[PDB]
Parts: structure tokens; C-alpha cells; sequence
């Protein structure tokens, strides 16, 4: 992702995440989704009733397209490392259908939605640093 | 000027509804955690400064190695070992080039910064003598050398820099130097518009930056006449951007670069490992 | 710009947004609140969990078919094992709590039914043996996020000792009153072809200040549907009903060890 | 022509610049410069966006 | 009773009106602009043509299918062959101009699928040959109003002179980039159960005052579908995408005789 | 700011019992020689200054030994001689690792100096020119090198010191980077919890401050390729903290360590040395 | 000595029943079986002399003058606030400096009661129960 | 920017410091700070303990 | 262990002779019954 490339050039990270997920069946599709971000520590969420323990929305579908579930900074140090790290690990992101979709007939029974992440105000990097995702032979 | 502080808020019951968008409208999701949470105050002392444009860029990166040598040359091909030419260019290298092109058209002082390193070619040719080297920054229209002692050296116009070995490593500022408003990373366009029913090439013409750039040529070349001891340098050419501005941010490069072009190698253009499973943490 | 039938809800960490919502329903015309020294019982420091507990939890889905009689759930029996409110609940004798009710039941425009959706003060109901009175076990009367469903029948037991579960008739309320009167209690209708959702804001119901969790349920949330599910493509359609709860000025009193109540 | 500006705060004051070249591409890094806006980007719309309003009316 | 789905562009002799639109980009929240006597240039008084090349030119219609993997066009190029615009641009050595972007596709409440509408400044495209870098043909770089088609295979050719064209792999959004970081770039998305139209408001973006525009386009323009066209009747139904543009603020120096490009 | 003068005093005879405490309470004592005997007035000019934090650290500690060579390599342990990396830790050495120790949470900026020293591995090889050095801090994440002249010496944005053999020690600051608000020194703990049935390994799992650190690597090459003469090469790294504060004193180091912990060694965990009787002066 | 800082969670988290020290370091024949605290008394089970414990807050119950010990603990780590189930912040350590002696009974045995309180306890990032590994 | 501050007495005045660098990371050693309470390590006790007083009442 | 997570007070025994331990008001209802009935059950006394 964008965020996750600029991550990649810094050590460190602090501050809120943003995940918006856009719904692309028909208008006709109605639906309610739970949208869940756990902080760590705990078994990772598999069940609705587990997710829904830890920060969560429920999204309805309808004429705004678009729902944002928050990561909020959530941590014990103050930055995370831009690294898989135990001790900075961050936690679960999980989605499950609060209802279900339902479509009436002549509609399509299934369809996607896209999810996008982008960083909040409160958030900042440091310690610049080479990325690992371009290389050249010598 | 600090990162966003998180206000006090309790819950809601309301026909505000923050947490709901439209981002076919082209906007991003605004929301932060106080919209969809409830949350303490938190005073945020923290600071984006390392994430500015002059704190990104303020590094010396390796652009380029040169080689250049000093022995009795008694062929066209060692003659041509005795000097070296390069047509200033951030392609050879990939690090410097990638944080550039986030980038559409930016606008910067470069410094330049050299290290030069030498060894023996063989022992039982006895030693030589410590070297001077001259780096010579040849403007597009100016000769470029044909061997390493011809009249182009003199250098009474072209800015040159005479290094004695084992000296600090030389170094030299150059201004924003583009005959536009700013450089383009990126040039959708050619050099010439081809005509109609004219009979110049079309076959073998090229596309994009690589047809307009010309940033002149360094010639580099040990000042010294040869020893009994062949020696063998490298030259590496270091830039740091400073006094930066950038417009037009882009999708940084995702898979190898295979030149000067934004062209991809086809054994090149599968950057993501597959996932066992959507459902993988 | 603003409209009745969209709505953002935040409690804690979570949020819920409705597109077709019909307002919202704040029961007896009153948003619930923690008890006043001048209401006040118990006398030790009560403690408030706010954002740990005062947040929506997702029961799980049942599923609205042509033939479906309803569905039944007692609170705070539902939420029982919800995360950090029940674990407040059980390890304190005194509780109360006011709750945001939201139900979600989506369909499409081709799509038709209505559920009535009521919030019910001591949801007393009958039990499923003649030969007793108010004879209903714990476990029946407490099922927790499973809740109940309503049936059209009343068949009650040969033997007292199989009839100590409640007699959910639909049209009698499932205690003896004609269910079309049950719009005297704080309610929403889901009707699919206007709203695809009810929300309902519950203030604290009691003759007390506060009262055992463990003993006593508050509210009923009874989901009749008043006209039934019906789609010409497929009469045997089924479309999920979703119940998200979260508690609201939730207050505890008496500290001691965790109640775990007889689970047979 | 010393300028005196503030430091960057390490662990636990001020620094003096003199230029000492004609041209100002010569000179040290560009002073810290915290400018933003990130809505040229993050909310290019022609119509103002209120979050708590719907995003379509 | 002002609505951010109801919109009319008026631009010359020519109106657009939609009825499903979502707001509309103005590219880096800026609007296009004459060229200030303090940022000129070119010395000679320019031509500015206004209403006569300043106004909605509709390109021929594309297909939009479960199977498409996305179009692109260059600006000006599309508009080379438009009414008064093209003769301007091909009379004057230089040229400037901002856009008005208008792309249109409507379905049904029963359609889905998701359209990336992105406006992308110097959008240079890999070339289809690994024998040579930047090796594209000028006829193939700059195809009209036609514009070209993404894929989602790259098969670069045997011999360099098979290989003078864009690889436009929809993945790489023809150029080694991730087309999920496309929206770094102004857009829209024509979402077909919200929107039926896309309007992006692009100012004239360059390193330079004014440049040649029968050498250099200043934007791609870069239609991708994101989810996939279906409608269950008919997975192999096709729905028509129509793209209308208007130069804006136009400016030409340098007149002499007219530039007529190779067409071979 | 001096330590204590001495007031003059005479004798007592008093319901006051300075000299009595009781240590239970986890007062130390208090009593000064005033409350005990009869004292002259004695002004006291003395001060601790020598023994503030900034004075007790204010040294560069000798931390580590790397070692280089530059030589043609023809085999992949000869090629991996070529250049170095190191984890950067002061737990190699003993001496600044114990001061650091009487604490459990410190805050500094470090003054980091290197001092390079070279031989000749052999004689009748003849020479070798005089040597650059690279020295690359890599931050956790940034690409490690895999040979002395890949791609990640360019080091466009990772800090590196280019140092030619025989100038001045080669030295840099560097500021306080650790990502909570002090460094620790212990920490009683682990970088995960581990669950109930997960099926990651418990059998080969690390405790306390190794599970967490991490200032990433120093990796040094020498820049020259190979002379005929095999050069090899000593870098000792050098640390003062400077700008010093310090937390939550600890009784210091009593036996030997035994690696990055606090771990003993079963032959080394008898410091003191028996006296012959409890009245030995 | 097989391995450094080889310390299983189950063993440096025994919960009320904490631990004891020993007079003798036994370390394991097999990395595998050394996976507990060495909690030698003299060097206080981390390689410093006991006798300098005193630098840290301390009390000391004298059976002659004293029957209970009391300290007020605020929250200490570098860190404002930290993962409890991964970091203990303290240690309490109960050290016989001078031996039981009762002249009747040599063998005589006396309860030490450890009570403690939480105090100013503040709790962030809600999500499901952590339930830790017990082997 | 000139600091002028007393030197360290010798065997039988004053010296100049000027930063040079733009990081606090970069300066000399922090001046003599000469603070301290041994009172938090030695005598942390609640209630005031007086010398001249009985420790235990 | 039970016991120490209710209301509790730890009794050092000394000169001083006497400790009290209260059962303070903790009930669902404004007032208990005075006779043996699960609804007002006060609950529990213990000592160890
Ligand atoms: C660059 C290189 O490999 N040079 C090597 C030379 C060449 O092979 C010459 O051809 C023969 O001297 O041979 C050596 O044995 C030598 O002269 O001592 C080692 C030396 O490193
Ligand atoms: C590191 C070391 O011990 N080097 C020694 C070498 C090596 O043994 C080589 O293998 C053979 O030259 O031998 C010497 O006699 C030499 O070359 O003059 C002495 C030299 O100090
Ligand atoms: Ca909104
Ligand atoms: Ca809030
Ligand atoms: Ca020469
Ligand atoms: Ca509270
Ligand atoms: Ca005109
Ligand atoms: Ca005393
Ligand atoms: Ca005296
Ligand atoms: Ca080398
Ligand atoms: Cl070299
Ligand atoms: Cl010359
Ligand atoms: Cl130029
Ligand atoms: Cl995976
Ligand atoms: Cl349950
Ligand atoms: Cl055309
Ligand atoms: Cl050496
Ligand atoms: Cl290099
Ligand atoms: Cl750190
Ligand atoms: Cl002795
Ligand atoms: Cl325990
Ligand atoms: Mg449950
Ligand atoms: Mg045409
Ligand atoms: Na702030
Ligand atoms: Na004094």
C-alpha cells in the first residue's frame, strides 16, 4: 500500500490507522458487517462474538457507500517497529456479516467490496532507513 | 508544529454520522478514532520533522562507480582505460532514483561528493607514487577527451576538481541547474514531432525523458604519468537533493527497473507473496 | 443534508451507521443516566467500567424465514457473556445499566415483510405446564445470546418436570395479553420496503436504584413479525436479523467472587 | 550575519550559522519546514465535505 | 433542494447535466488559470480561442464488459482532431490548457461494478519490447481519441520493431506501480449502484509555463475497472463508457503553418 | 555547590539520642559526626563534581573488535572477509556495560569514535595503496549486505562514514533513539505472551531485554579492491554517553558475566576472598 | 550454561505462589531442564551481592522490634504504561538476613503473609480475554 | 551566540563555547550539574523521622 | 484466596486489642427482610 511503501523508508511509526471500505454490489443489495480491530495479546479473533469484544463498527449498507473502521493507537511503546516484532506486534483486523447480504431476484448473490488504509493526523515516522522493496544486481 | 493531539469524547446517539462517506467523491476516509470510539485526552508532543522533503532526500547516495587506471598504455583499448567518461544520470543506482520518483517534478541545490579508492593490479612491478586525480564537469556542447593527457584538460571554462589520494573525500555544491521551472521525473512526450510523409527513421526512435535530458558528462583521469605498477581506482559519485521542493506525488516503483525507462522485465512483475488464505494474521 | 434515516452510533471502540433508519426511539422519553446520591442504595464506591463494557456487542444472527413466529431475548441475560460487562456483572451482586438497542435486517426493494420490534419492562411470560404455576427453570428462562423464538401453538407438557420452559405464544405476547397491544411499550417497526433497521435507547427500568443482574431481568426484546417475509422468486427465502446491544452507565456494587450461575 | 536559531531537543539550546560562500547552493540543509496540507490531496472535492453530514445529500 | 448528485457544467455552446454524481475533483485543489505576465515565457501576444475550442467534446464510446481490463488516453492527444482545439493546438508551436473531465456510465439499480477514474500528470507507459528501453513509437504513444486498452498479460515481442507500443498491464498500471496506489493521483470512482458520472476539473500541470502539445501530453487519463461488470440476467451484457472533455483557459504562442503529424 | 563543612560542637548530656535509630523503618543512617563526638568548625571547599552522572560517563569506552580484510577472495568464507556486521550492543566488553549496569533506565546521546588499525598479512606480496573504509549503520528493516560490493553501500539514506587510513579517528553523535521514553537496561519480561494450546515453540524461547532490543547493525567494509598484498583490518568502536540521566540505582556487577543477560558461571560466583578470623585488621 | 537468558514464561510467572531461593547453583546437564530462575540467595539470583539490595526500597521485619513491613510502590518503567501479561515492573524479595531462632523448638516454623493492594490501576486497548499458556 | 561560563579552578576564569551544529545531540558535555536528594534512596520513609527524635515511638 | 476478593480487613494482632471488620450496606433492595429468605441474603462472613 501507499502507507505501507513510505513505512518502509522509517524504523518507527505512531498514530491511527484508517481502513474505508467501499460496498460495489447493486443498489438493490442491502446488508449490516461488523468491522473489528482487536489489540494484541489475546487469542486472534476467528468468531463474530470474539471480534466483536474489540474496537468495532457495524456498517450498514445503504445510499453512503462507504464505511471507516479506526485502528485507534492502541500500544505499550510509544512507536512500533516497521517490522514484524512480537513486542510491537499491533493486533487483529477481522470482518464478519452482522446480518447477511441480501439481494431480491434478477440481482447478483455476489459482489465485492475494497478496502483502502491511509494514516490519521496523529500520525508520525522516524528514523529514516532503506527499504527492502527495490534492489539492483551487481 | 506537532502531530494531532486526541481530544476527550464519550459516546453518541445522533444523526451525525461520521463514520459513513462516499469516497467515490475522490475523497479519502477523513474519520479519526474520536468520530467512532470513545477516547482520552492525549497531549501528542511528537513531531513529522524526519518526514519532511529535506529530512527524506538529506543523504548522500551512491549514483555511480567509474573506474579509471594508470599504466603504460600501448593499445587503443588501455589507452581508453587511462581516462573515463559518464553521462551525469540517478539511473545507474536504484535507492536514490526510487524516492525521487514519488515524485513528478522537483527542485533542488545537488551536493556532490566523491570517494576514490585504489589497489595493486600485481606486486614485482615495484610501487608508484601517490596519485592526483581531476574530475571535470563537461557542460553539453563542451570536447569531451579523446585520451587522458589531450588539450581538453586544461580546463579554463569547465569546473574541474583536482583530489590527491588518501585527502578527504572532495565535494562540491551545484545549483538547480534545469532549463525548466522545475525537473521532470517523468516526460510523456518526444524531443521532435515526426511529420507527415517525411523520411526520417521512425523505426529506431526513442520515448520520454531519456530523448530531452542531458545533464553534460564527468571525466575523470589519474593526473600522474604511469608507474612500473599498474593502479586501479573506482570513483563513486555521491548526491544529496537540498533546498528541496517536489509537486505531483506518484505510486512509488512496485518491481525492478531494467533502465533508464519505466519499462518492467517480464521474469520481474510479481512483487506480492501469496497469502495461504484471506484469513491469514 | 442531515437525515432521519441515516445515523452514526459510537460507544467505546464501536460504531454502527444506518442509510435507512426510521429516527430513533428513546424509551419513555428518557436517555438513561448513573444514580444520583439522592437515589442512592448501596453505599460502597460503585465502580463504572464505562468504555470496557458501555459498547455494542453483536449477538448472534437468526434467520427470518416465511414461516418464523419471532424471536425473544431478556437483558441483561443476552449480554451475560459479552466481553468486560459480563465480567462486571458476575463478580458484582448489584447492577444497572440503560442500553442502545440496534436491530438490522436489510433485504431489497423486490423484498417485503414488517417486524415489530419491542422493548418490554419485566418481560414476565408463561410457563409450558398445567399441572404448576410460574414454573420455569433458570437455564430456560436465561438463555443467554441465544435468546428464544415465539411459536403459534401451546402444547404444555404431560409432566410438570418437561414443562419448565416459557410458552412463547406469539399472539398472546407469550403472557397472556393480545400482542397487537404491545405497541404501549417503547418500539420500532422494521418495515423492508422504508427501513432496514430500529434503534431503541433504554434508561435504567426498576421499583429500585439497582438490583441483581444475576436474579432479575430488566427489558424483553421481542422481534414479532406483524406482516410475514415474502419474496415471488423464492417463497422459501431466508434474510438475517442482527441484534447489536450496548450498555449504557453501567454502575456495580458489592464486590466479592464471580457468580457462576447452574448451566443445567 | 550569525543567524541563532533553536536545536533539535536530544535526550535531556541554540546553534549559530554563518554562510560562508556567494552562492546560496552552497549552503546547509533548508531549516526544518512543517508546512502541510493534506487535503490537496486526501479531499481535492469542489464541494466542501462536512464528516458529520451525509457525504451524498 | 441542492444536491451533490445534481449537477450542470455549461462551457461554450455545450451543458452537461447528471443526476447521479458524487461531488467532483478539482485536481490538487486547484482550478485551471491564464498564464500571469509574472510566470510568461513566450513574448508574442498568445492566441486565446475561448468558446470556440473551450467547450465539451465527446469521444466515441467504449464497451464496458465482465471481461475489459480498463482504457487510457493522453490530454491533448484525445482532443487533437476536436473542432477549433485541434486546429489551435496544430497551428501554434505551444499550448496550454486545463480540463473539465466528464466520464459517463449508467446501468441499473440490479448492475454492479466499480470504475477508478484517474487524471495522471506525465502518465509515461512501459514499452512492449526487452530488446530496448523507452522504445515506443510516436503513432502508438499518441492514438486520438480512440485512446488504448489495459491488459492483464505481458507479452513483449520477439524483435524490437514488433515491440514499439505500450505495455499497458492493468496491475502495473502500465508503468511499474501498483494500480492500488493509483488514488494517489486526483480521481473518482463511478461506483454503478451510487454514481453514473465522473467529473475531474484539471489545471494545466507541467515544469513549464507552456510546451509543445503535439510533442509532449501533459495527462493520461486512466478508466479501470476495480470490480468487474455483472448483471446476473446476462454476465456478457455490455454497458457503454463515454468520456467528454473540455479544454479550459487555452493559450497558444508561436503560430507559422500547420503541424500535421506522421501517421505511419 | 560543596559537600559538608563540619560545625564546631561540644559535648551533651540529653534526652536527644542522635546516635540511636532503627533501620527497620528503611532509613539508612543518619548520623553525622557532630551528633557523636565533639567537632572543630572545619569549612569545606570540596565538591562533587567528578562524581555527577555526566562526569562518572563522560569517557569513550572501548565497546567492540570488528575485523576486515581486503584480499581476492576465491571462496565464500574468504568473501565474507571482505567486510563485516555487527549488532550493535555494549554487552561485548565488560567495563562500560558495569556503569551503565549501577542503573535501570538511563536517557543519553552517544558520542560514537572508531579507531582503524591495519597489517600485512605476508611478506613477497608486495604493497598495498592506503585503504577507505565504509562504515554503514543499518537501522532495523534497511537491507543487510550479502557481499563487500553489492548494492547497499550506495547507502542513500542509511548513515555511513567513509574514513581514509591514517587520518584522525573518524566520530559522530548520535542522539537519543530509543522508542520508549529511556532506554532500559533489565527488563523482566518478554517481547510476546504466549496462549493457552497455540502451537508455537516454548521449548527454545528467550527472556528479558534480548527478546526486545534491537539498534541494528553496523556493517564496515574496506571500499578498495583487492592488491596483491593481503591487508587486514581492525575497527574498535568507542561509546560515550553524554548528556546523561539515569534512573533507579542497583548494586553493581559482583562476578563475572557470561553473555547478554544476567546469567552466572557455576566457577565464577566466589568474588570475595575468605578472611583468616572476623578480626583481621 | 548450555544457554544465556533460557527462561521459560510458566517458570518467571508462577503467580501467588512466587518462588524460593537456594544456597546452591546446580545449572541443568541439558539446556532443556535449565529453564527456571537460578535463585541463588548471595547473589541476589542476578549476579550482585545481597548485601547491596539496600539500594532498593526496603523495609526489614526484626522479630525483636518489628512484626510487618510497608511499602507504597508507584509504577516504574521506562514506559508510561506497558503489557502487563509480557513485563513484570517489580520484584519483591524476602530475604532471612539473620536466621529463625526460637531456643524451645529450633525446628519451629512462623507464617510470612504477603497482602497486597493495586493502586491508581489504568487500563488501555479492550479486546477479548488473554489466557496465557500454563505449559 | 557565545556562552561565557567559569572553568573548573586549576592549581592557581572563564571560557567560550559556541555550538557549531544544528542537533543538541551534537554539543559537548551537559554543564556540572551538582542536584541531589539522597533523602529518595536513604531515608524514603512516610512519616518525617527527626535524629534527635526516637525512630520508633 | 476466596475470601480476599470480598470486602476484608487484614488484623494485626498487638496492643491494640480489638479490630473491626464492617459489613457495609451492599443490597439490591432498600431494606432486608428479618427472617431467613434468599431474595435479601446479606451473604457471606469468613475468617482465616
Ligand atoms: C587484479 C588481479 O587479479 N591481480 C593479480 C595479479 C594478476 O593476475 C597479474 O596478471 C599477474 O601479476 O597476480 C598476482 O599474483 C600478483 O601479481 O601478485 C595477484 C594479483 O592480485
Ligand atoms: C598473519 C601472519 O602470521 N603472517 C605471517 C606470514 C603468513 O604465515 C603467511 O601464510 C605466509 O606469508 O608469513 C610471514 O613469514 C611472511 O609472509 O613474511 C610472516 C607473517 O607475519
Ligand atoms: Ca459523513
Ligand atoms: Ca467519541
Ligand atoms: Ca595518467
Ligand atoms: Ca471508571
Ligand atoms: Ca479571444
Ligand atoms: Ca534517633
Ligand atoms: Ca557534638
Ligand atoms: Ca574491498
Ligand atoms: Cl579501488
Ligand atoms: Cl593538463
Ligand atoms: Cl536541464
Ligand atoms: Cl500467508
Ligand atoms: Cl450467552
Ligand atoms: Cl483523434
Ligand atoms: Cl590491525
Ligand atoms: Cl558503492
Ligand atoms: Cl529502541
Ligand atoms: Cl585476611
Ligand atoms: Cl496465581
Ligand atoms: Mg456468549
Ligand atoms: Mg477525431
Ligand atoms: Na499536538
Ligand atoms: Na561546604
Amino acid at each position: 500500500t501507499m502507507l505501507g511503501e513510505i513505512l518502509n523508508y522509517y524504523t518507527h511509526w505512531t498514530g491511527s490507522l484508517r481502513f474505508t471500505f467501499l460496498f460495489c454490489g447493486s443498489m438493490m443489495a442491502t446488508g449490516k458487517i461488523l468491522l473489528s480491530y482487536s489489540p494484541p495479546g489475546a487469542k486472534p479473533p476467528t468468531t463474530r462474538k470474539d471480534a466483536m469484544l474489540g474496537t468495532h463498527i457495524i456498517w450498514d449498507l445503504g445510499l453512503q457507500s462507504s464505511c471507516t473502521m479506526l485502528a485507534p493507537w492502541i500500544s505499550n511503546t510509544v512507536y512500533r517497529r516497521c517490522i514484524k516484532d512480537d513486542f510491537t506486534e499491533g493486533g487483529y483486523i477481522t470482518c464478519f456479516y452482522q446480518t447477511r447480504i441480501v439481494v431480491p431476484s434478477g440481482t447478483p448473490t455476489s459482489m465485492f467490496m475494497l478496502a483502502f488504509v491511509s494514516a490519521c493526523p496523529d500520525f508520525s515516522v522516524r528514523l529514516l532507513r532503506d527499504t527492502n522493496h527495490i534492489s539492483q544486481r551487481t | 508544529p506537532t502531530a494531532q493531539s486526541t481530544p476527550l469524547t464519550s459516546g453518541v446517539n445522533s444523526q451525525e454520522v461520521p463514520a459513513l462517506t462516499a469516497v467515490e467523491t475522490g475523497a479519502s476516509g477523513q474519520a479519526v478514532p474520536s468520530d467512532v470510539i470513545e477516547t482520552r485526552h492525549v497531549v501528542n508532543y511528537k513531531t513529522r520533522s524526519e518526514s519532511t522533503l529535506e529530512s527524506f532526500f538529506g543523504r548522500s547516495a551512491c549514483v555511480t562507480i567509474l573506474e579509471v587506471e594508470n599504466f603504460n598504455a600501448t593499445t587503443d583499448a588501455d589507452r581508453k582505460k587511462q581516462f573515463t567518461t559518464w553521462a551525469i544520470t540517478y539511473t545507474d543506482t536504484v535507492q536514490l532514483r526510487r524516492k525521487l520518483e514519488f515524485f513528478t517534478y522537483s527542485r533542488f541545490d545537488l551536493e556532490m561528493t566523491f570517494v576514490i579508492t585504489e589497489r595493486y593490479y600485481a606486486s614485482n612491478t615495484g610501487h608508484a607514487r601517490n596519485q592526483v586525480y581531476q574530475l571535470m564537469y563537461i557542460p553539453p556542447g563542451a570536447p569531451r577527451p579523446t585520451a587522458w593527457d589531450d588539450y581538453t584538460w586544461q580546463s579554463s571554462s569547465n569546473p574541474s576538481v583536482f583530489y590527491t589520494y588518501g585527502s578527504a573525500p572532495p565535494r562540491m555544491s551545484i545549483p538547480y541547474v534545469g532549463i525548466a521551472n522545475a525537473y521532470s521525473h517523468f516526460y510523456d512526450g518526444f524531443a521532435r514531432v515526426p511529420l507527415k510523409d517525411e523520411t526520417v527513421d521512425s523505426g529506431d526512435t526513442y520515448y520520454g525523458l531519456v530523448t530531452i535530458n542531458d545533464f553534460g558528462t564527468l571525466a575523470v583521469r589519474v593526473v600522474n604519468e604511469y608507474n612500473p605498477a599498474r593502479i586501479t581506482s573506482k570513483i563513486r559519485v555521491y548526491m544529496k537533493p537540498k533546498h528541496v521542493r517536489c509537486w505531483c506525488p506518484r505510486p512509488p516503483r512496485a518491481v525492478p527497473y531494467r533502465g533508464e525507462g519505466v519499462d518492467f522485465k517480464q521474469d520481474s512483475i510479481t512483487p506480492l507473496t501469496a497469502v495461504e488464505n484471506i484469513n491469514t494474521f | 443534508g442531515y437525515s432521519d434515516r441515516v445515523r452514526q452510533i459510537t460507544l467505546g471502540n464501536s460504531t454502527i451507521t444506518t442509510q435507512e433508519a426510521a429516527n430513533a426511539v428513546v424509551a419513555y422519553g428518557e436517555w438513561p443516566s448513573y444514580l444520583d446520591d439522592k437515589e442512592a442504595n448501596p453505599i460502597d464506591a460503585p465502580t463504572e467500567p464505562d468504555v470496557s463494557s458501555n459498547r455494542f456487542y453483536t449477538l448472534d444472527s437468526v434467520q427470518w424465514k416465511s414461516t418464523s413466529r419471532g424471536w425473544w431475548w431478556k437483558l441483561p441475560d443476552a449480554l451475560k457473556d459479552m466481553g468486560m460487562f459480563g465480567q462486571n456483572m458476575y463478580y458484582h451482586y448489584l447492577g444497572r445499566s440503560g442500553y442502545t438497542v440496534h436491530v438490522q435486517c436489510n433485504a431489497s426493494k423486490f423484498h417485503q415483510g414488517a417486524l415489530g420490534v419491542f422493548a418490554i419492562p419485566e418481560y414476565v411470560m408463561a410457563c409450558n405446564t398445567e399441572a404448576k404455576t410460574s414454573y420455569v427453570s433458570y437455564v430456560n428462562a436465561n438463555p443467554g445470546e441465544k435468546g428464544g423464538v415465539f411459536d403459534n401453538a401451546y402444547n404444555p407438557s404431560a409432566e410438570a418436570s418437561e414443562g419448565r420452559k416459557f410458552a412463547a405464544l406469539d399472539y398472546l405476547l407469550g403472557c397472556g395479553v393480545l400482542a397487537g397491544n404491545a405497541f404501549v411499550y417503547p418500539h420500532q417497526i422494521i418495515n423492508l420496503r422504508t427501513n432496514n433497521s430500529a434503534t431503541l435507547v433504554l434508561p435504567y427500568v426498576n421499583s429500585l436504584a439497582i438490583d441483581c443482574m444475576a436474579k432479575h431481568n430488566n427489558w424483553g426484546l421481542v422481534i414479532l413479525p406483524l406482516c410475514k417475509l415474502d419474496y415471488a422468486p423464492n417463497s422459501s427465502t431466508e434474510i438475517p436479523i442482527t441484534v447489536t446491544i450496548a450498555p449504557m452507565f453501567t454502575e456495580f456494587n458489592g464486590l466479592r467472587n464471580i457468580t457462576v450461575p447452574a448451566t443445567q | 550575519g550569525a543567524q541563532v536559531s533553536s536545536q533539535k531537543v536530544g535526550a535531556h539550546v541554540n546553534y549559530t550559522t554563518i554562510n560562508y560562500y556567494k552562492d546560496s547552493a552552497s549552503n546547509a540543509a533548508s531549516k526544518l519546514d512543517f508546512s502541510q496540507d493534506p487535503s490537496k490531496f486526501t479531499e481535492p472535492v469542489k464541494d466542501i465535505m462536512i464528516k458529520t453530514a451525509p457525504a451524498l445529500n
